[PDB]
Formats: C-alpha cells, structure tokens, sequence
C-alpha cells in the first residue's frame, strides 16, 4: 500500500508530461525529473512470465525506484538490475525481506538496510 | 471479421499479412507488429533469437509511434538519438523484404533463401547501429546481410 | 470514412496537439526571458546582404520574412537552405556571438513590437560592427521565440478543433455501424 | 446513399452541390471535382477550353491536398511554390461564384451571365499568374474577369 | 448516444463529481464549472443569487487563464488586479469545500448544513473583496463565512 500509492502518483504525473519526452529539448528541472521518474518506474513495471513474486520482493523492487535510487541509471538497463538486485536480496537478505513481510509495512531499520544494499550493489553494478 | 476473427485461436504461429506493407512494395507484406508464434519464448529459440525479435519489433513500433507525429511537425525537431531509430527502423522495414523464388515473375528479382543464423546476424547488426552509414534502399529487396553491402556499393555509381 | 481510419487519425492528432502545446510553453519561457533582456540591449542598440533568423522552424514567417528583403552572409542555418553560421536560436545570443561573426568579416533582422506583431578610428568601426550584429540578434530572438510560441499556441488550438470534429464524426459513424448490421440481422430474420 | 448513388449512371452533365461550400459564401455551391460532363472533351469543346479547365481542376486538387497541412499548422509553414498554389486556387474557388438574377436578395449583386469565351479567358489569365498581386475578395461574386479587375480598383 | 440523449431531456442540473477535484483535497469533489443547472436564471433563483454564482464561474474561469502565465512568468509578475483574482479564486475554490455530517466518523470534524442565503453572502463578501486580508486556508474545510473568520483568528 505505502510504495504503490507513491508509485501510482508519480506514474500519473509522468502521464501528464509523457508526450514532451521526445520533444523535450528545453524543459525545466521539474518535468525533466518527472519524465527520469517515470520510465524508471515504468520499466520496473515490466516482468518475466511464469516468474510470478512474493509480495515483498515486489515491494522492495518498488522501493529503488519510488525512492530514486534509479533515477542516473540508464533505462535500457533496469530489467537487468532489477534481475540481478533481486537475486542477491533473496541470497544475502532473506532476513530483510522477512522482516518487510512481517513488519506489515517497511520500517526505518528496513529502510537503512535498503539504502545501503541498494547504493553498494549500483555503484557496483555501474562499476 | 468474424471468419478469420473465430480462425486465430486455432493457431501455433499466425503470420499477418498487410494492403499498407504490400502497398509500399514489401514483400512479403508481413506486418511484423501483428505475427505471432507460440515458440517465440527465449527457453525455445534461445535468448539471442528472442532478444533481436523483440528489440526488431521495439524499435518498429516506436518509428511507428513517431511517424504521423513527425509528418507534421518535420524531422528537424527530433533528437540525434530519436532520429536514429528512425533510419535504423526504415532499413529495418526493408531488411524484412526479400525475392521469393516463386515471385520472380513480379519482381525481376531472383529468389533468396536466408538460414536462420544469418537473419539475426543480419537484423542483430543493424540494430547495434554497424550499418548507419549505409543508404535505406540498399536494404530492400535482398537476401543476408552482405547483399545490402553489396548493393549500397553498387548504388554509389 | 471508416472506424479505423478515425481512430487512427484521432491518435495522431491528439499526440500534436500535446506536442505543440508543450511547444508553446518551451517558446513561452524563452520568449520570457528574451524580453527582460531586450530592455538594456535597445538603448545599446543606439550606440552586403546580412541575414539574421536562426536554424529553427515553426516559428511561423520569421524566416521567409528576411528572405523576402534578401533578394551574402546568414546567421541561422535557415537563411543557408532557402537560399554561414549554425546553431544560433536554441541558447540566448550573447556579445561573444557577435564578436564571433564580425571577426570573421546592411543587415537584415525582426524588430519585436509585441507577441502577435514583428517587423523585418579603425577600432571603433570594429566595435560597432559588433555592436549591431548584437542589437540584430537580441531583437531576432525576441521575435522568433513569441512568433513560436503564437504559432504552437495556434496549431495546438487547431488540433484541439479537429479533435473534437474527428470525435463526433466517430460517433456518428459508430452509431450508423451499429445500425446497419442491426438492420442486416432483421431482415434478414424477417424473410424466413 | 442507393438514391443519388444510381442516379449518376443516368445523366450526361451533373452538377454536383456541396454543403461545405455553400457555407463559405461560394454561390453557386458546385464541387467543381465532383462534377462532371461526358462532352468534356477536346474533340468537343477545343483543346483550349479542355485544358483551361483541366489546369483548374489540377490547381485546385493541388489545393485539396495541401489543407491538412493548412489546417494544423497554416500558411507559414508552407513552401513559396505551395503558397501560389494556395493563393491562385483560392483566386480560383472565388471567381467560380456568380451572382444569379435568381438570387439577388440573397446576395445583394446584380445577377450576372459570362459568355463561354470570357468564362475561359478569365480562368486562363488567373492560372498564368496575371491577377497575383490581386486580393482574393476581389473574385467573389463578379462576372467577367473585368469586374475582378474593377473590384480590386475599388478596394483600392 | 440515444441513451443519454433521452435521459438528458429530462434533466434539470447536474452535479460532475471530479478526481482532478478530489486530489486538489476538495470535499465533495464537485467540479464548480462542469456542474449546472437550468434553474441558474435569476427569474427563478433572483437576480442576486444569479449575479454572485455568476460572478464565481467567472473568477474561476479567469484564474485557469492566468495558470499558463503563473507556470511562466511567476505570480509577482502579475497585474494589482491579476493578483487579486488569483488570492480571491483560490479562496473561492477553498470556500466551496465543506465538511459533511455522514463523514464525522472517518474525519472527526463537525458536519455542517449552510442555509442558502449565507453560502450567497459568503461567496459574495469574498468577491467584494472583504477578506482579502485573511489567509487563504481559513476558507479551506468550513461552513458559513463566519467560520472562515474564527478559523483565521485559530490559526494565530
């Protein structure tokens, strides 16, 4: 409930700008980052078949991008991230991922891990 | 129509063909926006054949998005990366032609038979941007990949 | 005609009118701040065919307007091809574009009124030189940003238009559709 | 519609009215592309009058295709050659209009009657750009050419 | 379509409920410009309900021409009049909220009833210009303009 409100926000206000995207040349700071938001969120939209998630992989796939950890990275390669990032949480951070299902909601210990697995693994999926 | 509508769930594969393709001669005049296969699964064919289908059908129904768009507001006013999936897309719409042996009588064109490694290669290729320099027409109407290298030298006199 | 073909045109049409909109407001912004520098660049203004546009397009009459009065130098990439310096328009000009021009040597420009309106010792004479190739350019950016901004705001009011008209005519033909294969049904049931 | 639709295998001329056109003041309202005579024909009615006529047709099918463009994005936006096209068809569309003794208080004109030869002279002098420094307005609802050529002395 | 078309012959008002409305925290989220109503004629209604509601769906729609210019040039640049439309709309679009008794449970906020002749003397004070010196929040979830008053003086 918490990341998909945020997320279903932020994908109606790239809506609204959608069109400018490829027209967009000269356009303020704004709607610049509302267009960076929204094929970032878009893209973590796409999935796999018969790859179906547990509800709290899906809500901390959700948080990278509602939380602009993804927002430098170039499009073309967050299916790739997304792929290779869930993989190492459910490995190395199963503890975590209980925790965000047993919590009910993400908590401000959930949330530190997750900005420090998420900043390492990028710069480093960057490297 | 209901007739053809009530035929496609009886299908494995369905190969679409379009008026507006044939229209601008080519042929065949597959739509590559509206043919399906049951096996065009990277588990199947294999990542590499999947991935170059979809990146083939990705940046067709992108130039597809942008055409009525740029007929109106000229091409002038695209971005140097917007206006390369355009000449990409366009030798790629021709790429997709080719002489059938049984068509020769309306092409004057011989026949051309294309195995599978060399399609990918070909349209794997051209996506990856090794062909920007070469003329659209030198993709249209060929066989593999060599022959619209072949052809954009015999196009230079 | 057809349903499919409304559609489609529909399609378009509502992508155009975003687009052009989009447009205007870019114009709007640059337009804005072109203003508020024309000010203390007039009164400095005081103090060969030469042809002043930009390389940029739908900005209405901007550039056939000076060729118009051209018939050789062009600043504006448009000057070259309807008849040389590139990429002039899409930055506000400064004094280093034209010091930039006259180092490498009438001038012809728009004069800005208003956004619907615009009309078409050998060290001194290097710096005033210099100093009406600027006065052209803050004056040709004026015009040309409002004439964009005019022109976007008038093709997105016409799309809009032609949206609307496209949506009746599909509904009166989604009706008649609906009808005629009605009617065909019926018919066809009454002659048993 | 089945009616008007089989009546035109029955006639030799047919004088084809438009709507649109008659709400742009043009009077009489013919589609001057949607009507057609079977003695148009230059063994019939000369070489001269044939093609005057064909060249009409051409400029102003010429016109036609350009008004999607026009209507987006107007005038400005069109190439020198498409804005004489543009400016000769609409001198053309005007100087088919004819005041009819018929309609005088609907048109405020005296009614008037081209001889053919005029009718044809008229039409060949605005397609060899004789008239294009002349206003559109002009055009409308006059006779002969000369009334054009009166009517823009007017206007002055 | 033949449904609505039939319907709307019946009609008398409409009442548009708006998700664009309900985002702008505007409760109920009711559109003040794409709801009418055939009686809104001051031969039925008075010529003074008829002149203040008049006056309302023009200063919003006044304020959503600015909104292009506010999104450009900035609000300080705008004319002493052009200023004031802006702060007296939007405290208009604040006044035509109001909290509901059936929502005193999921709120905890009291529900009020305002009798025709207050919401009229209301919206016709803030035209006026009465409350210009209040902020524009005061308006915002109240009933009568009282209340407008009392919760300016509660926010210190």
């Amino acid at each position: 409930k918490q990341v998909a409100g945020t997320m279903k926000l932020e994908l109606a206000q790239y809506r609204e700008v959608a069109a400018f995207a490829q027209f967009g040349s000269d356009l303020d700071a704004a709607t610049q980052q509302l267009l960076s938001r929204g094929v970032r969120l878009t893209e973590l939209l796409k999935q796999g078949q018969y790859s179906p998630m547990a509800i709290e992989e899906q809500v901390a796939v959700i948080y990278a991008g509602v939380r602009g950890y993804l927002d430098k990275l170039e499009p073309s390669k967050i299916t790739k991230f997304e792929n290779a990032f869930l993989s190492h949480v459910i490995s190395q951070h199963q503890a975590l991922l209980s925790k965000i299902r047993t919590d009910g909601k993400i908590s401000e210990e959930s949330d530190a891990k997750l900005k420090e697995i998420v900043t390492n693994f990028l710069a480093g999926f960057e490297a | 129509d209901p007739a053809p509508a009530t035929t496609f769930a009886h299908l494995d594969a369905t190969t679409v063909l379009s008026r507006a393709i044939a229209e601008l001669g080519i042929y065949p005049a597959v739509d590559p926006l509206d043919s399906t296969s049951r096996i065009m699964d990277p588990n199947i064919v294999g990542s590499e054949h999947y991935d170059v289908a979809r990146g083939v059908q990705k940046i067709l129904q992108d130039y597809k998005s942008l055409q009525d768009i740029i007929a109106i507001l000229g091409m002038d006013e695209l971005s140097e990366e917007d206006k390369l999936t355009v000449s990409r897309a366009r030798k790629i719409q021709r790429f997709l032609s080719q002489p059938f042996q049984v068509a020769e009588v309306f092409t004057g064109h011989l026949g051309k038979l294309v195995p599978l490694k060399e399609t990918i290669k070909g349209f794997q290729q051209i996506l990856a941007g090794e062909y920007d320099h070469l003329p659209e027409q030198a993709f249209y109407m060929v066989g593999p990949i060599e022959e619209a290298v072949a052809k954009a030298d015999k196009l230079a006199e | 005609a057809t349903l499919k073909d409304i559609t489609r045109r529909l399609k378009s049409i509502k992508n155009i009118q975003k687009i052009t909109k989009s447009m205007k407001m870019v114009a709007a912004a640059k337009y804005a701040r072109a203003e508020r520098e024309l000010k203390p660049a007039r009164v400095y203004g005081v103090g060969l065919i030469i042809g002043v546009s930009s390389d940029r397009g739908l900005c209405g009459a901007i550039h056939s307007s000076v060729a118009k009065q051209m018939k050789i130098i062009g600043v504006g990439d448009k000057i070259r091809s309807i008849l040389t310096f590139k990429e002039v328009g899409r930055r506000p000009p400064t004094f280093g574009d034209a010091s930039v021009i006259a180092l490498e040597l009438s001038i012809i420009f728009n004069r800005f009124r208003s956004v619907i309106s615009y009309k078409t010792l050998r060290n001194y004479q290097e710096y005033s030189l210099a100093n009406i190739i600027y006065y052209s350019l803050k004056e040709s950016t004026t015009s040309e940003q409002s004439a964009r901004m005019t022109a976007m705001d008038n093709a997105s009011k016409n799309a809009s238009e032609m949206i609307d008209k496209l949506t009746l005519t599909f509904n009166r033909t989604r009706q008649a559709v609906i009808t005629k294969e009605l009617i065909e049904i019926i018919s066809g049931a009454a002659a048993l």
